[PDB]
RNA sequence: GCCAUGUCAUGUCAUGAGUCCAUGGCAUGGCAUG
RNA sequence: GCCAUGUCAUGUCAUGAGUCCAUGGCAUGGCAUG
């Protein structure tokens, strides 16, 4: 219960959720040992290198991470499509996001590496800093390799706690639903071949402006509706619903159709 | 009062209303075959299975049932309404509405012309 | 028994059925406004005149009237039916269909299997 | 089995592994319903569509498939690198592999669609045919949604059986998956210590680079005048060079020759690349 | 021939490193007491050091330093000073583990050859 | 106590230590072949002559000799040490360290630590 | 290779009440951004 | 956007016994195949 603008202003936070513990110190050490620390040691066999640094653990953890999030959202959104599910999952397992969770636990400060992590002129700083993500994944792998049976549920509980705010934030960022039949409806009411009733895309979605504008028009250019949306389909649907709401207008074109000989009526000319 | 745009929608609505009920009585089995189908589903073809999670088939079966049981009442004349229609009969053709009821509504609107 | 292609038609028909009745109650006036309009046709928009010559408009009004007089019964049920549907409710949602009505019928199809 | 080459030939086959079974018919059916069957039904809400066809299940299945394979190969190969683990995993979860598994259960013949699956002029035939792979994953998804507790182990044992031949073929015959363990990572160094000096221009040349058709490489170890002291072949230029080095290290009469040659040359000329 | 140039330079190199290495160990390594204390309490060991405990090299170092502190070194100690007791004009073994008895036993095993 | 940069030097030093002894036993003759070579030098290749002046070759030969006599003792245990190492054997793999030798040491750092 | 969103072409199957028209589903491929 | 294998450029840290040489690790990016 932390409004943090009331009486909770300087009070200690219950965040981040308490980290599950890796009881094998051999393993706990290893999650934090980056390869730059290992592969330059000439007296080590390749086998000894692999069992030293964290790359195996990152691999295993990355799989558990993706697994646990995937069940989580599958259950929490029984009516989500696969694309919705897949897109939502991207926010949860992304580099930026895992990186964040990592810093939360100061894994970035505990990671043992061979080069200067704080150098701001280092070329490590204009890349993805994927290492910070890796060490977090490696922690999951360590927990799993340590005691897979007892620790998988603890990981579920833990990751569910980390995941909840990120989800709530994505789902917000309901109302009436789209009639997939609206364009049909309109054509039924006022439409005929010579009206050349058609849709025009005034704006196609772009990275800068992820929206679209569709105008519903008759042959002579008159706009009967405008709609705005995520893609051309949704926008067109919303244009139609716009046109369907203007009843004075509908009645006008319906009366017009009724007046045209079906000889001419049924032609695009 | 009445507008053209409402009229073309009404004719279409009424037409399909009767046309829809017709199709149902023709195609749908009564409620027992429905119950047998839902009470097994292992000899029910897979493509028909999602249909059992939805309301349409049960309601379809229930209506077909009311038909076999001749409690249809209101809906049989609906199917019969068109042949019972004549322009020079100024009286309601549905007998679930008696002219005691009309009175209530007619004087109700002189009442709203008084508003 | 049930065939895939027929099931799609029933489901669809049931949908058109409910949506159609809904449209009627929404758009249509009751029998008083209907009679007023048909009895003065010089003051109604010229394009609707043939519609007045046909049954739908009258049937639509009669049904709308039935609604106002709360004698809908079954039709009110049909529109509420989806909202009352539960797969885990295994007995009929219609109150005209009683566990006292569904004897005659299930035992008639115990009669039909053996012939 | 009792290999079918031995005296009981007509005995029933051990293949494919017994399919774990989905007890809820609602779910078992949904696995085989492709969306082409559904999305064309105009009387369905979007919500009803999603709960009808198999795409939610395909999604769930792909993850469990990918998770279980990951654990399986992780535990079976404790000394594999991440790249090795990742390359091996690609063999297990590929479109082709899953598709093949799908046909194994005749899932492709059970899949309900709205168009002709057997039409050989259909443009469906010149694609990846990913639908077949999807339904197999959807089956796994079906299994989880049905009884997540009891079916996860059965999925485990079932897939371990499916994977064994695929793994076994790939560890032996894949180049990227081979063992680097008897390589001396100090070999090129060892060699330079023994015979090397700057003006000898001892260098490694790549005579063949790995290609899609031929994933191997050949590196020759040479001195300035062109003489080849060694040859090696391996997955990449690093490995090949290492084996070229090891080749040279085994020729001891040659090594002795060059060591003496060095001893006879004055430090610079010796310490210059081009004594000019 | 017996000795080849290629064999000689590797041998000189190996002997040099051999001596240099044992010295570094005795210089740097604690004895087994410190080693054992570290392995029985691993939570107080800095993490980059933990993998060292799974590998043989550190224990061997500690065990060698141990032999040293206990003055059981001897073969290894003689080696570290060997260069300094080497003289081209003393023709017999500087290792006292090679007595005059072992020597002729060998001469006649290759004299039989 | 143990320091990281010192550990790296230790591990590496030990590896060279072992590799070096192995190479010696591998390449070197025993003391008889050494003595013959050092005593007829016009018959050995010219290039090895300075090495015969130095200690390395003779020391290698002496070690190779001890090997042939089976008086190796400690040096054989060292080359075998790696494959006999096990993390759950917590006792000395060198048998010259007696369970008896251990406590003079457990206690001298026991008294050494208390003046601390 | 693989994924999302966006957009376009061809084949095909549906939907609609004025249809020589109109609206979508699927399949195969293209291009853009990530 | 992302993954594997391969190959190359810049920066940096190591390794080696003839070093004005040789060989590798990492980090950042380019290109190819899947």
């Amino acid at each position: 219960y932390d409004p943090t603008k009331a009486g909770d202003i300087v009070k200690a936070t219950k965040w981040p959720p308490k980290l599950p513990e890796i009881q094998d110190l051999a393993i706990r050490a290893r999650v934090f040992i980056h390869k730059s620390t290992i592969k330059d040691k000439v007296y080590l066999s390749g086998s000894e290198m692999i069992n030293a640094h964290n790359e195996r653990l990152e691999f295993l953890g990355d799989s558990i991470l993706n697994s646990v999030m995937t069940l989580i959202i599958y259950n929490k959104f029984p009516d989500y499509s696969e694309g919705q599910l897949s897109t939502l999952r991207m926010n949860l397992v992304s580099n930026e996001q895992i990186k964040q969770w990592s810093i939360m636990y100061n894994f970035h400060e505990k990671l043992k590496t061979n080069f200067d992590l704080k150098d701001e002129n280092s070329n490590f700083q204009n890349g993805k800093l994927k290492l910070y993500a890796d060490v977090f994944e490696a922690y999951i792998g360590g927990l799993m390799e340590d005691d897979p049976r007892n620790n998988l549920p603890k990981i579920r509980k833990w990751l569910r706690k980390l995941a909840k705010p990120v989800i709530e934030e994505a789902t917000r960022n309901k109302t009436d639903k789209l009639d997939m039949n609206a364009k049909r409806q309109l054509y039924s009411l006022i439409g005929y071949a010579s009206l050349r009733l058609h849709y025009v895309t005034v704006k196609k979605p772009t990275a800068v402006d992820p929206n679209s504008i569709v105008e519903c028009r008759v042959g002579d250019g008159t706009v009967l509706g405008t709609g705005v949306g995520r893609n051309i389909k949704i926008a067109g649907i919303r244009a139609a619903e716009n046109a369907l709401r203007d009843k004075k207008m509908l009645d006008f074109y319906a009366k017009q159709r009724a007046a045209i000989p079906r000889s001419e009526s049924v032609l695009k000319d | 009062n009445y507008k053209y745009l409402e009229v073309i929608q009404l004719e279409h609505a009424v037409t399909k209303l009767v046309e829809s009920y017709n199709k149902i009585i023709e195609l749908s089995p009564n409620l027992v075959a429905y119950n047998e189908a839902v009470n097994n589903q292992d000899r029910v073809p897979v493509q028909i299975l999602p249909s059992l999670s939805r309301y349409q088939l049960k309601l379809a079966a229930e209506l077909k049932t009311l038909h076999d049981l001749k409690k249809d009442a209101i809906l049989t004349e609906i199917t019969d309404y068109e042949n019972e229609f004549d322009t020079e009969q100024k009286q309601p053709i549905l007998q679930e509405i008696s002219k005691a009821d009309m009175e209530k509504l007619e004087k109700l609107e002189q009442v709203k012309r008084e508003k």
